[PDB]
RNA sequence: AAGCUUGAGUCUCGUAGAGGGGGGUAGAAUUCCAGGUGUAGCGGUGAAAUGCGUAGAGAUCUGGAGGAAUACCGGUGGCGAAGGCGGCCCCCUGGACGAAGACUGACGCUCAGGUGCGAAAGCGUGGGGAGCAAACAGGAUUAGAUACCCUGGUAGUCCACGCCGUAAACGAUGUCGACUUGGAGGUUGUGCCCUUGAGGCGUGGCUUCCGGAGCUAACGCGUUAAGUCGACCGCCUGGGGAGUACGGCCGCAAGGUUAAAACUCAAAUGAAUUGACGGGGGCCCGCACAAGCGGUGGAGCAUGUGGUUUAAUUCGAUGCAAC
RNA sequence: CUGCAUGGCUGUCGUCAGCUCGUGUUGUGAAAUGUUGGGUUAAGUCCCGCAACGAGCGCAACCCUUAUCCUUUGUUGCCAG
RNA sequence: ACGACCAGGGCUACACACGUGCUACAAUGGCGCAUACAAAGAGAAGCGACCUCGCGAGAGCAAGCGGACCUCAUAAAGUGCGUCGUAGUCCGGAUUGGAGUCUGCAACUCGACUCCAUGAAGUCGGAAUCGCUAGUAAUCGUGGAUCAGAAUGCCACGGUG
RNA sequence: ACUAUGGUUUUUAUU
């Protein structure tokens, strides 16, 4: 409406030289407790560099041009009917969303520590056969992957 | 209303703008306009209808 | 277009009638059959004949 | 009782057009007939089912059959007293109009009772029967559904000789004549011109909207008048009932014709202004949504209106604005 | 006892962009117009059409205050030397 | 007396369910130790330090300042160590019980506090459904008025974010 | 071209 503003000022991390990794301490993080997520920065990533890039400083950033969207579909309503309209992702949001759900299922399980549940999520980041795939496959799920509503 | 290259701008009078519908060109309605000017125009059009 | 492979069609001319939603994908699925579709004509009414048709009622 | 041409009427050569019949001239698909092509669903709905299907329902070709109906062109364009009239040609025919001359000589107007006309519907008899369709029977949805929606389907829809004259029969304006001001846009003759303009300028017949004056409560009417005036006819005199009731007529008949009152209200009626609102026609904002993310009511606590209740469970508050 | 008499408070639309009035204008008139159209805004905000041009309440002005700079006081507050 | 003193009932009675809040069903959890940093209020029958004793509450001795100085007062979450590998659990708290500690005219009834004994239901919830903006939301700490005593209501102040 | 179903509410002073 009349607000719209927008955007937030962000920097690369002072300790890691990454504009991506400073977002990762806001993921798998609760009640503002970034310190509990810093305990699993690079330390848990030695298990993940075994299958992604070389060294902890690129083991996620190589996948940056896959873990982000470029096209979606959006649900809109007219009278008694509902319609699924294809959309293109805007430049600031197309640059974003890389880690927003990439470790969603590490939250609660009862099996293994956080440093192990992190690696058991990032192992499916470029494969999409494991847990919570409905959170990352959704963008084509009213497009190419199902044509019955059209 | 729009005809030919216009587009790239500008060729004056601008009647593709402020449209929207209804009650346009009202400063060329009731008195003063027309007289014989549409007669000479349409006579030359009929002189150009031949064959 | 799979039910006609034994006829060996090469050049194909297309006619399109009526306003309905299936009027475009039917031309890409027909291109995907290996025919030259450089002629496509739209013949949608502009209504004629229909006896009259009868109409009446309002709007 | 004789004239007049000025109202009424007539003749030449010409003119536009869905005016009224009958005979000709053609096609479409749903349908029907036969032989081919050829198939798993078809139809409908927010969603379905009744129904119709592999025995080909559904779809379709080829040559034949049949019933309703006529796109285009067609125009804020015509015909006429209304109601009506729109594929196209012909024969027969009603109405209206032009150029220039020639005629009758007031032959005109209105009307009780008569006389003559009907869109659609209802009806007598004989044809008609594709697609729809009252009635009627089922499938929905509804605490109804008997209806809107869906599937079927008789009368009807059409033709013809007739019966009954109805209406929002509408511009709600009885019929006729006359005088009163302008504009834009259609429409058809004709004089003079081989139009050599794809027509100009005079001048008859028609014609849709605007609107200076006049009327009106306001809408409306407007030189095409509800304006200004005469000629002839019929119409009301307060509502509520009601062209209903009683009687004859005319029809096979529903009806049509002239047309109340006991009782009941001491009243109703017309126009559009400001609120109030919409399940309207439009525009603009809000976590009202979208998208993201974290909760609530089930268990066990803290606690209070209302309800139960001892001996009082004080009064007051029960919509957004109480607990 | 009861705001269904009142001093005086207080609920909600809502803190919405809206409501009136002088001197005119419109209509037979009660009244309406001015404030409905146009470009725009947080908004009757600002402008143009236009029978209006203006005024008061709401809004806004006005006034405070925050992010910068400048200045006065220093133990029991503070502690570069 | 529809005026109101004393003395008891009550308004914390329960033959109905419910609304708002709280806390669990736990493993970025819970318990027990180590380690690191505050803001704002309160103080004359005052705030009560420190020290000793009592499973402890608290009691006794008793400082300093009537408060920018003295006091209420080890801020908590965060970090690190130890641990269960998902069990009705080292989970969970209602009830049935004990023995002390404090105030007060008086606490059986209709209070608080402490240390201990029993330890249910509950495995994330009908038809469904609440909310939202930037030092904010989230979450974990602190203080205060009503008091002789006494809230999960009421009103306010920091960290991390 | 396109959603299909909302019945019921029993009253008063403009001091």
């Amino acid at each position: 409406r009349r607000r719209v503003i927008g955007q937030r000022k962000i920097l690369p991390d002072p300790k890691f030289g990454s504009e991506l990794l400073a977002k990762f301490v806001n993921i798998l993080m609760v009640d503002g407790k970034k310190s509990t997520a810093e305990s699993i920065v690079y330390s848990a990533l030695e298990t993940l560099a075994q299958r992604s890039g070389k060294s902890e400083l690129e083991a996620f950033e190589v996948a940056l041009e896959n873990v982000r969207p470029t096209v979606e579909v959006k649900s809109r309503r007219v009278g008694g009917s509902t319609y699924q309209v294809p959309v293109e992702v805007r430049p600031v949001r197309r640059n974003a969303l890389a880690m927003r759900w990439i470790v969603e299922a590490a939250r609660k399980r009862g099996d293994k520590s956080m440093a192990l549940r992190l690696a058991n999520e990032l192992s499916d980041a470029a494969e999409n056969k494991g847990t919570a795939v409905k959170k990352r496959e959704d963008v084509h799920r009213m497009a190419e992957a199902n044509k019955a509503f059209a | 209303i729009k005809v030919r290259e216009n587009e790239p701008f500008d060729v004056a009078l601008r009647r593709f703008k402020r449209s929207c519908e209804k009650a346009g060109v009202l400063a060329e309605v009731r008195r003063r306009e027309f007289y014989e000017k549409p007669t000479t125009e349409r006579k030359r059009a009929k002189a150009s209808a031949v064959k | 277009a799979d039910a006609v492979k034994e006829y060996g069609i090469k050049n194909l001319e297309v006619m399109v009638k009526g306003p309905g939603p299936g009027r475009e994908s039917t031309i890409r699925a027909l291109n995907a059959a290996g025919f030259r579709i450089t002629n496509i004509t739209d013949v949608t009414p502009i209504p004629h004949n229909g006896c009259r048709p009868p109409k009446k009622r309002r709007v």
